[PDB]
């Protein structure tokens, strides 16, 4: 029956559950507001550079 | 300027590799790939650093034609192994 | 070209042209100088009048004149070991 | 960093090989025609790669006739593969 | 080369952090005369050394725009700013519901 | 940068704990009981296979040509694990400038893993069968590039993060109805042993089964999505795993239910039959953004 | 730490030494994976998202993979060690010493060169590019377009029709 | 766009003070009329320069494709 | 019919997938020319600016105003 | 080889058009490669052990040659910037460019492949294509004849007639004699390029027509001197008069059309105060005549090649322009004095 199969699925609902949550929950410790900025093209890259210049010193992403 | 100094030196090594032969014939076609690889780096950097936009398509076209010689000339290599036992530059009949 | 193209055009070869986007070339300010100088037949065939404008165009792509200038500053900064050296940054 | 991300995978892959290595102590030329056609088709794919990223600023009417043109000749190359390819 | 003076132009440049400026597209409508005249000067004359005088008025008018929002209707502006930074770079996606609180106070 | 280790160690466990799924789910298909004696439901067996093969099992090479044979598993495992990096997920680790181009590149270089193994053996007996195994992977990569482009030309650039945002209300299975059928078959060519089949030998198992999960996830990005939700990362993480697991069942479905297609007639399904079909749909997918406005 | 591209250019030449030297098509073939993969980093660092990954797709995952077939089709001879062979080790040591002697001259900025152009330092000046473009940025950011270069599309398609027809006729 | 050009003037002024401090005794470099022979348009210039001092700021500004935050 | 009706049911019987290779790819060329919808898609592609718009000096000009919302130039508002 | 053989032959015809109508340096690289992929199948045709050796030798000596051209194309990006086929600009780029052109036309240090490649063709139709392929890189040289340093172009012309004038003497193979007749005539090609661009293209008009007539006279199968010997007495006797007339025109003799290029080559060179170089051109031209002189002794002398086997049936070859062009090849001295201007 399914009661033998389901522990094989439940263990996959933990190990494959890690890479999704570990990448998301790390933004709380690393960044201030649980978000990482995407580069794409120099328009968004320049905004990242000037934010550190606008009184942040070491921090790349910071409010005000 | 600085980056170009190393890849031009890499180009000369691949050039000599074409002109050098010892028994095997396969090295020449491998060097033809390397020569086009070294030309690919030299072409890309000149357009990337000194912007062109229109001319950035030219190395992509160059990438396609690099494989054309490295397939149609590569097909002739197999034809040598059909007539003879194995491919050798030492094994030639023409005078 | 040994045989020229008539009516139909298939070029987009020379520098400073109608670009793929609105974005311009890195040397476009110096690119315009070389085109405007050598538009006449008796300029590039003579190659004496356009000597000044070509050297500034040569300065843009290779950056050899600026490289030798920055070489002298960086060497002299390294030469000032156990001596008075400027630091602010 | 991309360099830090790539090198971590390879260094852990090399370590797994040493575990098994150190711890315990007590003909046919018809295949070639398939391989060549792979290369010649992928170059047509390489020309047809920019399509979703290219068609944003350029005129559609000038592109439409040229975009399909590469795929048509890519089928003509396969049409030559029907006039006796072999036993493969 | 003949460079500009050490005092330069614009006292205390930029308001604060990024994305805040990208959140409001109303900067296009209000204060456009100094922005367009600087744009018209710079494309005609490529040198920054000549049209820097018009650029001095750009940064001064930039402070005038942000001060008006800070004086009247600050509560919808701060809530909209928290919405845009919590997400990545959607800018207008999943923030349109909070955009309804904005503009309505400004409409007065 | 600690998250890289949080995407190798739980992934190596996922390839390990596949051994349960690959013969219990496959077991009930064949009416046989899989793992039962080793653990409570056989949960101790996947880790027990690691202790068996890695530490105690010794080596007996055919010739061992200096660098090779002890280099081929590095290319096998390395390329399989680096494929996890460009993956969009709820949030990607070090997001590339273009997503899917990195995905197709590391899969095309993963052909070398079965190439260097053929060169490791000195005998002519093994290399003929080895080149035949290369032909199974090399041929299907032609079409794999075409079917990818047709999905991209519908919506979004090469970036994998934009592919989640375009699937807001409806899945991409419905507009790409014949193309979704192709990804069920084309992915099985890369050493899945369902339509065709050919110490360090144990390391190849850890790399080949890793690509099976990789193709299951990649199909669940191009065709599945349901919802995005940037404010709630909790809702996306659970819903993505269930969608990927259902595709993992279909991968083991073909392995049990259907016989091998023959090597010669594998080149009659593809090339003769699939390549005219995929390009005709590619011709259709060029016209779609022009007929009706659909440009990212 | 200071240089990014300059370190990768040395490894680029390092892989190329096994081409002037003759280490058999097996070990000589391995050089194009080493020089190619590192060679992508030289292209990618200055920009080019599409063009940088084209080396991985065609030169690495297409060109040399077909070359993997031909090594087995013609001249396999069971792969051998490239150290025991005469003159092969001599060509390898002389190949590296032509470039590694220049590496020692990089220190104290200026280096001696056969060409007239000077090298100097160029670390921050290595890229030599400003921000300039923002939205739809980079010259290689929109690298390929079917418009303007309409003639190039026809001939490339024509040349790829030749390849399929010709190679089938030879065999 | 103004924020780009405001930084470019400030970076050049720091470079001008360093040139006056380093070149004093032996070298006859005056630094006048710039590197350009025409000296009318004046290009980016600080795309290659961007101040030689402090490598931590120079590595992040030049390289954008590397890491990419 | 000698080729229309005769060479249709035989193509569906012998090699049935080859019917789809000519029909779908064939209609992919016919549809973008005859159907009146392709002209709309070209307009939005040109209207969406990639770079910043340039300002021209005003000296006797028609359909050109300030940056504020006013009846000037074209300005696309096709379908909501 | 059915209908598609004409299409393969058409791509060589179309390939040169790309080289002819060009402004981009990468476009001619495409144009050269259009010939690379299209000559090799006609080089093989019947598939022979001699044909396999020739086609590989034709590929490796020419594909590496064009790869040197692409370097000079990329130096035109590093230096001078612009992608235009007007001037070479850099002296550093010209050294690799002229040597790449010498690998196809200059021949003086790159002749080695020619006598083996030309002999290796199993068919007479493949012999025309190698004499027609030389038109393609001449169009490149006509575009970039200034800026290139004359000291290492005229050495490729002087030495070529020396090795061409000695390299045919110890050869009995009919294809090999015509292979070194190329190199001998290519010295005259790479001599007018520094001294007045006109008549350099007319040298091709005289040469290509003269060589195309030659191989079409060998449509009645002949590969050696002894096989062309049995033609006067056993085969058609009136046919050998036209072979005699074409061979006499191949060397420098006044009442024939082949002397008319040799007129302006010296004439334009003497105008540029150079006397010591054109003197050396005339003495080495005598060595060229000697190969044709021995080959006219298969048409004039008896030589005793009667044989038991005799042909009675009438011969029907291809002969595309083997009747109209030999009349221009035999006599055009009075017909073309002012025609130098008409070509360019």
């Amino acid at each position: 029956m399914w009661f033998e199969v389901l522990p094989g699925i439940a263990v996959m609902g933990v190990c494959l559950f890690i890479p999704g949550m570990a990448t998301a929950r790390i933004h709380r410790f690393s960044n201030g507001g649980k978000e990482k900025r995407v580069a794409h093209y120099p328009y968004q890259w320049y905004l990242m550079e000037r934010d550190r210049r606008v009184s942040g010193v070491n921090r790349s992403y910071v409010s005000k | 300027s600085m980056v170009y100094m190393n890849i031009m030196m890499a180009f000369t090594v691949s050039l000599v590799g074409l002109l050098m032969y010892r028994s095997h014939l396969m090295s020449s076609l491998l060097c033809l790939e390397g020569m086009m690889l070294s030309l690919f780096v030299m072409a890309a950097l000149t357009i990337l650093n000194s912007h062109f936009t229109l001319a950035s398509m030219m190395p992509i076209i160059l990438l396609v034609f690099a494989a054309c010689e490295a397939a149609l000339g590569l097909s002739l290599l197999v034809m040598v192994s059909n007539t003879y036992g194995t491919d050798y530059v030492q094994n030639l009949n023409l005078l | 070209q040994k045989r020229l193209g008539v009516d139909l055009d298939r070029w987009m070869t020379i520098q400073s042209a109608e670009q793929p986007h609105k974005i311009p070339s890195r040397c476009h300010a110096f690119e315009k100088e070389w085109i405007e100088c050598a538009h006449g037949i008796g300029s590039i065939r003579a190659e004496k009048e356009c000597k000044i404008e070509f050297e500034d165009f040569r300065e843009c792509l290779l950056r050899q004149k600026t490289m030798k200038r920055l070489h002298a500053i960086r060497r002299q900064r390294e030469k000032l070991i156990k001596e008075g050296k400027y630091t602010p940054p | 960093n991309l360099m830090l991300a790539l090198l971590t995978n390879f260094t852990l892959a090399t370590l797994l090989v040493i575990i098994a290595f150190w711890l315990p102590q007590l003909f046919s030329m018809k295949f070639f025609l398939v391989a060549i056609t792979f290369l010649l088709f992928d170059l047509e794919i390489a020309l047809l790669l920019p399509l979703p990223w290219a068609s944003q600023t350029a005129n559609l009417n000038t592109m439409l006739t040229m975009a399909l043109f590469l795929i048509i000749l890519l089928a003509v190359s396969l049409a030559y593969e029907w006039t006796q390819k072999g036993l493969e | 080369e003949l460079p500009s003076l050490e005092d330069l132009k614009v006292q205390e440049v930029k308001v604060s952090s990024s994305v805040l400026k990208a959140a409001a597209h109303h900067y296009g409508a209000q204060c456009d005369k100094p922005n367009k005249e600087f744009m018209l000067c710079r494309w005609e004359e490529k040198d920054p050394r000549r049209c820097l005088e018009e650029g001095k008025l750009v940064n001064q008018c930039a402070l005038e725009f942000f001060r008006q929002i800070k004086r009247h209707c600050a509560e919808p502006f701060t809530e909209y700013w928290t919405c845009i930074d919590y997400s990545g770079l959607q800018l207008f996606r999943r923030c349109r519901k909070q955009q309804a609180q904005f503009d309505e106070c400004v409409l007065d | 940068m600690i998250n890289i280790l949080m995407l190798i160690i739980p992934i190596l466990l996922a390839v390990a704990f596949l051994t349960l799924v690959e013969r219990k789910v496959l077991g009930y298909m064949q009416l046989r009981k899989g793992p039962n004696v080793v653990g409570p439901y056989g949960l101790l067996q996947p880790i027990a296979d690691a202790i068996k093969l890695f530490i105690k099992e010794p080596l007996r090479p055919a010739t061992s040509s200096a660098s090779m044979f002890i280099l081929a598993p590095i290319m096998a495992l390395g390329l399989a694990l680096t494929m996890w990096i460009p993956l969009p997920m709820p949030y990607p680790l070090i997001n590339m400038n273009l997503g899917v181009l990195f995905m197709l590149a590391m899969s095309s270089l993963a052909v070398y893993s079965i190439l260097w193994s053929g060169w490791a053996s000195n005998s002519k007996y093994a290399l003929i069968g080895a080149l035949r195994a290369v032909a199974q992977t090399i041929s299907y990569e032609v079409t794999l590039a075409i079917i990818l482009l047709s999905v991209l030309l519908m919506s979004g650039s090469f970036t994998l993060s934009t592919l989640i945002t375009t699937q807001e209300q409806m899945w991409l299975i419905l507009p790409a109805w014949p193309l979704a059928m192709m990804w069920f078959i084309s992915t099985l060519a890369e050493t899945n042993r369902a339509p065709f089949d050919l110490g360090p030998f144990a390391l190849f198992f850890m790399a080949e089964y890793a690509n099976i999960i990789m193709m299951n996830i990649f199909t669940a990005i191009l065709f599945l999505g349901t919802s995005h939700n940037p404010h709630m990362p909790e809702l996306y993480t659970i819903n993505f795993t269930i969608k990927s697991l259902l595709l993992t069942m279909s991968f083991l479905w073909i392995r049990a239910s259907y016989p091998r297609f023959r090597y010669d007639q594998l080149m009659h399904l593809l090339w003769k039959n699939f390549l005219p079909l995929t390009l005709a749909l590619c011709m259709w997918h060029v016209s779609l953004p022009i007929l009706t406005s659909g440009i990212p | 730490m200071l240089y990014i591209v300059f370190i990768l250019s040395v490894i680029f030449v390092m892989g190329f030494v096994g081409f002037s030297s003759k280490p058999s098509p097996i070990y000589g073939g391995l050089g194009l994976i080493v020089s190619g993969g590192v060679g992508c980093g030289i292209v990618l660092n200055f920009g080019g998202s599409f063009l940088g990954l084209m080396v991985f797709l065609i030169y690495l995952g297409g060109m040399m993979v077909v070359f993997g077939y031909t090594t087995a089709m013609a001249t396999e001879q069971y792969p051998e060690i490239w150290l025991s062979n005469k003159a092969v080790l001599g060509a390898f040591v002389t190949g590296l010493l032509m470039e590694f002697f220049m590496v020692y001259y990089v220190l104290k900025d200026k280096e001696v060169e056969v060409v007239f152009e000077f090298n100097g330092l160029g670390d921050w000046v290595i890229y030599d590019t400003g921000d300039s473009g923002f939205f739809s940025e980079e010259a290689m950011g929109i690298a390929a377009l079917y418009s303007y270069g309409t003639w190039l599309v026809i001939v490339t398609g024509w040349s790829l029709l030749i390849g399929v027809v010709v190679i089938m006729e030879i065999t | 766009l103004q924020a780009e050009k405001d930084r470019r003037v400030l970076q050049m002024l720091r470079e001008n003070l360093e040139e006056e401090a380093t070149v004093m005794k032996d070298x006859x470099x005056x630094x006048x009329x710039x590197x350009x022979x025409x000296x009318x348009x004046x290009x980016x210039x600080x795309x290659x320069x961007x101040x030689x001092x402090x490598x931590x700021x120079x590595x992040x500004x030049x390289x954008x494709x590397x890491x990419x935050x | 019919a000698e080729r229309v009706a005769a060479f249709l049911k035989n193509v569906w019987a012998k090699e049935p997938v080859l019917v789809a290779s000519f029909a779908i790819a064939g209609l992919a060329v016919i549809l973008p020319t005859l159907s009146p919808y392709t002209k709309y898609s070209l307009m939005i592609n040109x209207x969406x600016x990639x770079x910043x718009x340039x300002x021209x000096x005003x000296x006797x000009x028609x359909x050109x105003x300030x940056x504020x919302x006013x009846x000037x130039x074209x300005x696309x508002x096709x379908x909501x | 080889n059915p209908i598609i053989f004409i299409i393969i032959l058409l791509t060589i015809m179309l390939g040169t058009i790309i080289v002819m109508i060009s402004s981009h340096w990468l476009l001619v690289w495409i144009g050269f490669e259009m010939n690379m992929l299209a000559i090799i199948p006609i080089m093989m045709k019947n598939h022979n052990p001699r044909a396999t050796e020739a086609s590989t030798k034709y590929f490796l000596t020419q594909s590496t040659a064009s790869m040197l051209l692409m370097m000079a194309v990329i130096i035109n990006l590093m230096f001078s910037g612009q992608w235009t086929v007007m001037k070479l600009f850099n002296p550093m780029a010209s050294m690799l460019m002229t040597m790449a052109l010498a690998m196809k036309l200059g021949m003086a240090p790159f002749h080695f492949w020619v006598p083996e490649v030309t002999q290796g063709i199993p068919l007479s139709s493949g012999l025309i294509l190698l004499t027609w392929q030389k038109l393609a890189p001449m169009s490149v040289l006509y575009q970039i004849f200034p800026s290139i340093n004359l000291n290492l172009i005229l050495t490729l012309s002087v030495l070529s007639i020396l090795i061409g004038g000695w390299g045919g003497l110890n050869q009995t193979q009919l294809r090999k004699i015509m292979a070194y007749s190329s190199i001998a005539h290519m010295g005259w090609m790479t001599a007018v390029l520094p001294y007045n661009p006109t008549m350099t293209l007319l040298n091709l008009i005289i040469y290509i027509i003269m060589t195309s007539t030659m191989f079409t006279m060998f449509m009645a199968n002949s590969t050696t001197t002894t096989l062309s010997l049995s033609h006067t007495w056993n085969k058609t006797p009136i046919m050998t008069v036209l072979i005699l007339a074409t061979l006499l025109s191949m060397g420098g003799l006044p009442p024939l059309s082949g002397f008319m290029p040799k007129w302006m080559i010296i004439q334009e060179m003497t105008k540029n105060n150079s006397i010591i170089l054109p003197t050396f051109m005339a003495i080495t031209a005598l060595l060229n005549l000697y190969f044709y002189m021995r080959l006219t002794y298969s048409t004039t002398l008896t030589m005793f090649p009667s044989t038991n086997n005799m042909k009675m049936k009438w011969q029907f070859p291809l002969m595309k322009k083997m009747t109209f062009l030999p009349t221009m090849v035999v006599l055009s001295t009075m017909m073309l004095p002012l025609t130098p201007m008409l070509s360019v």
